[PDB]
């Protein structure tokens, strides 16, 4: 969530204040994936050291 | 009821700093440093 | 009940929002009346 | 938590400003002038020399905003700073508003025209540190936008007496054996702005800038949220300034 700050003012005696709302916004961060494969033979896996 | 004398300003006590501000420039100078000085015990200062 | 003093923290404007002022509120309640108008004697003068 | 998306403000006035606190709605002061002092010959009579006294006024005014837990708090506060620092640095001094120093110095004596009309150079910023008073210059800070302190960064090419600082190294803590302090909220550019004056600098005697605080940021709770803040400043003396106004037309 973000947002932004309260907006003050400079109200006199017996002022109503003003509608101040902040907003509150959203980011987004989808998670993603990475991969990576290799095939060995038996008799490779055997010989190599 | 504000601030207003008639609806209760009266009751506000007044407020005052004692010290004094001086407004004025001044001067700054260093003749006395570096000048001769005497003691004068007349009039007039002979040499 | 007698006199009885109430302080309101908070006071609103037209559109029902704080104005920065408060309140102090007072209410008393009482009633009277007279059972036998007989045992009283009043003096009353009509001039005209 | 939250992510603030506000630019914000910073201001550094109250590090140099000389802060009293008022217990009632006015501060009030007293203000004089030496008395004058003459030549007098034997049995000459002596001049009358009454002195003058002035009284300046620092009336208290109110800010105060409204949400219709934590989280609030910092948002209000957040805009608290940013608003006090705006109006420290620049206030109109009329309706609900207190005054603010460049306001103020506006229209005074303080204000200097440049050495080259619509340029900044380096005489300008020893115009500006020599024009002052000796008692109010020895004892003085300086206040300027960070464009300001890069542009005077930007002087030296060959290595001259312009060597503030170099590259590489943070923003050099004196300037001239003086404090620095900076404000997000002056001008700092003459050509895109559309204005005709241009305050890009100051320098003097801040415990001349006097800033009367009453009552503290407070928050309430109504079953939304109320707060609200006092304070008031002006300046008692306006020659103890020297405020520097590029000119554009």
């Amino acid at each position: 969530v973000s947002s932004a700050a309260v907006q003050w003012s400079w109200d006199a005696e017996f002022e109503e204040v003003s509608d101040d709302s902040p907003e509150f916004g959203q980011p987004e961060i989808p998670v993603k994936k990475a991969q990576g494969f290799v095939p060995i033979s038996i008799e490779a896996l055997q010989d190599e050291a | 009821m504000g601030l207003t004398k008639a609806d209760g300003g009266y009751l506000v006590p007044f407020q005052l700093d004692p010290t004094v501000i001086i407004t004025s420039n001044g001067s700054l100078n260093d003749i006395r440093r570096f000048a001769r000085q005497v003691v004068a015990t007349g009039d007039v200062w002979h040499g | 009940i007698g006199m009885t003093v109430e302080f309101i923290p908070h006071l609103f404007g037209t559109n029902r929002r704080p104005n920065g002022s408060r309140g102090w509120f007072a209410y008393y309640r009482m009633g009277a009346d007279v059972v036998n108008p007989n045992a009283f004697r009043l003096l009353n003068v009509e001039t005209a | 938590t939250v992510i603030i998306t506000s630019n914000g403000s910073l201001n550094d006035i109250r590090r140099f400003a000389r802060q009293v606190v008022a217990t009632g709605d006015v501060w009030h002061g007293v203000s004089s002038a030496a008395v004058q002092w003459s030549w007098d010959a034997e049995f000459e009579e002596v001049s009358d020399d009454s002195p003058e006294f002035g009284q300046p006024e620092i009336p208290v005014k109110k800010a105060q905003g409204f949400v219709p837990t934590e989280t609030v708090a910092l948002l209000f506060a957040e805009g608290k700073d940013e608003l006090e620092a705006v109006t420290l640095t620049t206030g109109t001094g009329q309706g609900n508003q207190p005054t603010g120093i460049v306001t103020a110095l506006a229209g005074t004596a303080a204000e200097i025209a440049p050495v080259t009309a619509e340029t900044f150079a380096l005489a300008d910023v020893y115009a500006v540190y020599e024009q002052l008073a000796a008692r109010h210059r020895r004892q003085g800070a300086w206040l300027a936008n960070n464009l300001i302190y890069n542009k005077i960064r930007q002087f030296d090419t060959q290595g001259g007496a312009g060597l503030w600082t170099t590259i590489g190294n943070g923003e050099p803590s004196q300037l001239l054996g003086r404090p620095v302090g900076e404000a997000e909220a002056m001008d700092a550019n003459w050509n895109t702005s559309a204005s005709a004056d241009n305050f890009v600098l100051l320098y003097g005697n801040f415990q001349n800038y006097v800033i009367a605080d009453r009552i503290g940021m407070t928050v309430e709770f109504i079953p939304g949220w109320f707060a609200y803040y006092r304070m008031g400043a002006d300046v008692v003396n306006p020659n103890a300034f020297r405020l520097l106004n590029v000119e554009t037309a």
